């Protein structure tokens, strides 16, 4: 009973805590779906997964399906995936190129790349009629709320909300850290696409990439493992890159604490301001010399020395500087998601940061990855244990402090649970204002 | 040295994993061999392009491990798997050349507590003798649906 | 929201143009079930399935299941499928034979093939209670709406509406004529059932029947390709019956446009008033020999210059007529239909009339059909692409004109969409006079 | 239409039949998990399940998910098992050991073995923050309504309703007479537990437990098979065990009328106060030595002539007494439903008895069973039928008198209807306590 | 007499199944041979332990006996089942001692009207040889989820 | 000529259905067989009777050309399919007769997207030697639900 009901919309979140509802309702889940996806800036792709005209993409974006693609001027629209005479899809299938024009494949209906109308076959059918003044004589319905940084393409389905660069704020340096990584400053795509479902809400999900209190004790048997079995072995033997990476998350508490944490508004946070979990991994030379070359000494010094952990853009990507890989939130159900990491060239680098990026992606975000496993463990339990009566809420007290009312940039240690109740507080937000 | 031998080397393998021997199924294993899971159809190889699982000796001991630490949370209750095969296909037999492939066509099932799920393809094999030993050099398993989306998969396949 | 709510229902449609809500949504399936298919008449099956006294067949009609039957005096009878004491079916299966009374298979009620009760076991102990006072001593529940027009048995669940004479007026002669192309002037139902499963709603199945602008567009991949694949070929040499029945659907729209259209009041409509795709199809000599001998050179001209494409007896039924084959829709749910092709033989003709039949069943109406893949293709890229926002209609504007809102049989070319805006008008009807 | 509406809750219910909404209605399940199977006594287990200090077992009652411990002191407790942190489940699995406190896997949360706070990782963090004042202070959620009785272990999660004692009234002697068979006066679960899965209601099941007018119908085509198959044999012959278990299904009328049922309030009732289905047996004489030796000749021939065919306590639970077998109901929807079946080993007895009872319970309880197979088709006959319109009752008038409204300690013949209508009062009564 | 002979048998066995040739199927146990289907793994034996089947002559012939009578109501219409196998694996050949084991990996599947279902595990033969003839005295059937909750299944496996 | 030449040739039409060779496999075909599918368990024939599929050489051309044809809606992105047989088994042999019959259990799996679906049944191959090349007269596929509801199946099985 939350339809057309703002103040119990309201009544779900606190200061420093969080109702059960928020995590099972499937109502609530419903009510997201037509409000609060829709008023928020989502990551539909990159410009390089359509580079020439006429190139297109598909996406489901808040139960909308949606075309991206390359008009002929160049420039990158968004339109419905929706024909304009009785509904039938435009074009199957995840990418494709479509030439200069659409054509329904039920009756063959005609519109250009950028959504308006061409030709209707049989036009003398309709001399007498009343279809040139509805909305089917426009062509498809368009996105006016289309934009670009760095090649990632962002999209706003409805006019409610701030736009985006008052949405995104000063995040945005994280993108660029990842595009001046490349002596080209420019990224594509490759490597593939992973693509695992968890039978969780995805605010969990959401949730587990800025908590440090987390690893040293759900990732204990993998991490743990591999930290014993590295150890006995010699100091001077070059450690693998598997171990390289898995030991760093069995730290102690001081480690993540003074790692630290940055907020900024509207949901958007990234960890390890001062150093990270991908500080040390190892050097290459080459890759050095290129980056020399390309902008100099201090530049390069400068770039190299930005290693935050990771960045979350509310409320569906989160992305990794150092290793050049994302990942997207697709929200299905109240109790269904599925999680998508791409992964990243750098144009003009030595292939050893790819072979790197690849690795890491497997290793942490497949399907068989244990890592994986222990994470989906646990947000299973929680999906389970939160129909138990009697205590019906979720603790968000850690590090809480009044003060942080204020809102803007906020910077603090790494065990502070502030993303949450920020995510929660722009999340009741966006529910909130179209209500 | 037989195409027979080849053969019950495949289903031994099968049913050491169906048993959870897992200590004796990885010592067949060359000390430079990998178990590969391709993520897209016709992949090229696993070093420049991303895999479900490109394990090599010290990841599948790292697994095998695991299995037995206390604190699995995710392997509690523990999970049982099934192997169905098809008979083996020997491709190529160079017994001069001491390198053999093989292609078996499986169903893997893989069932814990009330939940259970299934998945087909095809297993290529390459073989080799080691001391009068037949040993495997790498094991790639071809998923039918590689590119969909997946649950979590616990065991070896 | 539309429960209770009937001025909602009739905001739906529009003069030319529907809303998507009548594809998607589940609480209007449910109150279609509760309200629509109870107000209209059902095919349920031909006398032909149960010839011998005492023989059954079982069906399901929005949501009831229910048992047509062969009472001992000859006549036919529907009941419930549902005991008397707790509720329990009588029959399980699709067809068969009870002798003289049905046993229910709990605790072995008895009852009369009409439906009345027969006898209880140990009645002694229902001496001082209301047993006899309560419906449960009538025995089954019974249905008095039950027709039968040349073996085709029709019911009606409730008591709201318009009677079968006035309900189907003059289309009955297309069952007519599917009926005097045997010799014997007889029916009988051989060749079995093709069961097809779509994932979309059943109503796009029902536009699909009358639409003559998708044929050359969705089907062109296999239709093309057979047009095509025979062209080169002497035109001395025979088509095969596959190219036969394959060649028309790639025609050009004055084809189509010329083939022609008639409709009915509540939406019953044929289409190929003079001339139609299945107008070819060779010629048997014995067939027209022995039709002769029955009826005469002039009878027999008449009949077989009768070529109708196909007819739809609104709201489950369509058959055709030189073709003897039926389909009848089974709504499961909102995104889930289930189709079943039956064939007819006729008596006394020659075999190469079922032998064509059959043959046309298997290539048109099988799963394994790629004509039937288009379609469904077709289906759910239409459920799929109905979930997008902004254009949240379907337009029926096609050769429209509001002289055709008097009623009444109404010719018509070939391409217009009529017929849906006749079908809708009928569905609001139906739902709106009971609410 | 229900929530909310207890006078609609109560219409569904009158003296002699119900509706069909008490069958079918998802609504009403959810409202019954969220009120009925919240205020009454469910059992979770028995004490030898959990004999050790730590030693727990996991149960799921009314969507609840509970771990019942034994405490360091020998006492049994139950708390909800859902951390007092964020939510997540502290035991995977159906029994366990967790030795002195319970360790949260996801943040490593620990609890003492009563549910009490034990200590919280990296305390320090919380010093100026609300956590002490919330709930999550005092640990895990417990239930104070845990009761036990010759070992088995009943609960009730709410407040509301009657105790213990006076809910169960004098029913518990059946229980006493299970646990009276063994020299020592206890009992063990051994011999593994039957999990069958019904595609019904768990209304059904529960109502065919004191249903002696089906068995001779229903059950037919196996039992009378098994009658006819050893009629035949000579008298003297020994009946195998299976035949001996088997035959009394298909007796007369008589015998079922004379056999006997009590009811107490509160919907427990049991069957066989006379003599039962279980009443020859053949005999073991080193057993009744034993108890002889134990008890004396008067006592265990009381004992041994105590021979009840079936106990239910309202409303998951029911028991057998000489066969040493009990079956819980684990409801899951309005149309699925999960039985288990376990068996006990009494102490200090020869192995026949533990031989004997698991041999009724695979012949009987198993899902290869056939007697399960004809319980299970009618169920789901019913199911079915019962969404049929027209007569939209169900009727339970057999030997119904309105005297029985006054309640008490009842003894009727063995065919009447009674037990259902007083568990169709209680629910009723059930429902509308919290309303 | 021959290995051949006995993967013969097993295949022959589960045709038979296949096709309700129940009654021939039920020709090939000993008089005292046991069907049995345990409920955990590694039961030790059927005796003092539940199961989900274990059946004697006498049972089996109920069983098929129940299948040709007009009012078995669960089996309107009747179900059908359908066997895949892997190649059965000898384990035991004891030429001498009479006794022989066979262990056979299977995919089970059960279709009535609209519902199908499918089950995995493994068979162990144990066969002898009667006057010339290969017969069986014990056919154990460990399904994978043996525990875990099962619909109701009406038919050989 | 040899009881393995036949398993070899089920084994291997297989396999080339499986990697999308229509090209090859239609041309094992002889001239005027048919590939049958039938609608109702032992179906007597294919002419006087409905069939999910009956085609000759001219039906089997259309559905492999019409795949390569860019405007084939249904089949964008393309399926894929999976056979998985048991071993097969020669009912009747007639060397001088030359009429092979052979009968192979078989697990099919068809996967689009992330839809995925499973059918079982049996096979039914006469073969022939025409030019010392084996050739089918006549494939046979039983389904076992054949009359129950089923999806679009838009592969060969
Ligand atoms: O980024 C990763 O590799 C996984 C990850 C998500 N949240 C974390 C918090 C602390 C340490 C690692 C992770
Ligand atoms: O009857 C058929 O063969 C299929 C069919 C349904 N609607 C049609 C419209 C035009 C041409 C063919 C069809
Ligand atoms: O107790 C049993 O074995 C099964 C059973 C449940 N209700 C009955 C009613 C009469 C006879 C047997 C049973
Ligand atoms: S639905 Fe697109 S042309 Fe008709
Ligand atoms: S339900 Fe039919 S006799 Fe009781
Ligand atoms: S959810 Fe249990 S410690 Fe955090
Ligand atoms: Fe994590
Ligand atoms: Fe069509
Ligand atoms: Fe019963």
């Amino acid at each position: 009973s939350y339809r057309d009901n703002p103040d119990a919309i309201r009544a779900l979140v606190q200061d420093d805590r969080v109702h059960r509802d928020l995590y099972t309702s499937q109502e609530l889940f419903e009510l997201e779906q037509e409000h609060f996806f829709a008023n928020t800036w989502n990551y539909v792709g990159h410009e390089s997964q359509l580079p020439k005209p006429g190139d297109w993409i598909s996406n489901e974006i808040a139960g909308r399906p949606l075309i991206v693609a390359r008009h002929s001027d160049g420039s990158v629209r968004a339109m419905m995936n929706r024909c304009a005479h009785k509904g039938s899809r435009l074009v199957n299938g995840p990418c494709g190129n479509t030439g200069k024009f659409f054509r329904c494949p039920y009756h063959a209906w005609t519109f250009k790349t950028d959504g308006s109308l061409l030709a209707i076959p049989l036009k003398t059918g309709y001399e007498n009629t009343a279809l040139h003044e509805c909305e089917s004589a426009k062509g498809l319905t368009t996105l006016r709320y289309v934009r670009s940084h760095r090649g990632f393409i962002f999209v706003k389905i409805s006019d409610a909300g701030p736009d985006f660069d008052d949405y995104f704020g000063d995040s945005l340096s994280s993108i660029d850290n990842m595009a001046d990584r490349s002596p080209e400053g420019e990224l594509e795509i490759a490597g593939g696409c992973l693509r695992f479902m968890h039978q969780c809400n995805w605010k969990m999900f959401v949730e587990n990439l800025n908590d440090t209190m987390h690893p040293m004790v759900a990732h204990e048997s993998s991490a743990g493992t591999a930290k014993r079995m590295w150890a006995d072995k010699p100091e001077d033997e070059p450690k693998p890159m598997a171990v390289e990476q898995f030991a760093p998350f069995m730290s102690d508490y001081k480690f993540f604490e003074d790692m630290g944490i940055r907020t900024y508004d509207n949901g958007h946070s990234f960890t390890g301001v001062h150093f990270s979990i991908h500080s040390k991994y190892k050097a290459i030379p080459a890759y050095d010399d290129a980056m020399k070359a390309r902008y100099g000494e201090a530049k390069t010094a400068q770039i190299l020395g930005m290693a935050r952990h990771n960045t979350v853009y509310y409320p569906n990507l989160t992305i990794k500087g150092a290793i050049q890989a994302i990942r997207v939130v697709k929200p299905i159900s109240a109790d269904r998601t599925l999680i998508e990491s791409w992964t990243f060239r750098l144009k003009g680098a030595p292939p050893e940061l790819l072979q790197r990026t690849t690795m890491y992606n497997r290793l942490i975000n497949s399907p068989f990855s244990v890592v994986g496993h222990d994470d989906l463990q646990a947000y299973r339990g929680m999906q389970a244990g939160l129909h138990a009566s009697g205590n019906e809420w979720v603790s968000l007290h850690r590090n809480y402090d009044p003060s942080e009312l204020k809102g803007g940039e906020i910077t603090t240690g790494g065990t502070n649970e502030l993303p949450m109740r920020n995510q929660y507080r722009a999340w009741v937000q966006r529910m909130t204002e179209t209500m | 040295v037989t195409r027979q031998d080849l053969i019950d080397f495949v289903v031994n393998e099968a049913h050491l994993l169906d048993t959870r021997r897992y200590e004796e199924w990885n010592a067949l294993f060359t000390d430079d061999a990998f178990y590969w899971v391709p993520l897209v159809p016709d992949q090229e190889d696993g070093l420049n392009h991303t895999s479900h699982l490109y394990e090599d000796k010290l990841l599948r001991e790292l697994r095998i491990e695991r299995l037995k630490s206390p604190r699995a949370f995710s392997q509690q209750p523990p999970s049982r798997c099934h192997h169905l095969l098809q008979v083996p296909v020997v491709e190529q037999f160079d017994a001069e050349g001491n390198r053999f492939v093989l292609r078996t066509g499986f169903h893997y099932t893989e069932s814990q507590g009330d939940e259970l799920q299934f998945y087909v393809g095809t297993f290529f094999h390459h073989l080799t003798v080691r001391d009068g030993a037949l040993r495997m050099t790498l094991k790639r398993v071809n998923l039918l649906n590689c590119d969909a989306a997946l649950p979590a998969v616990q065991l070896f396949i």
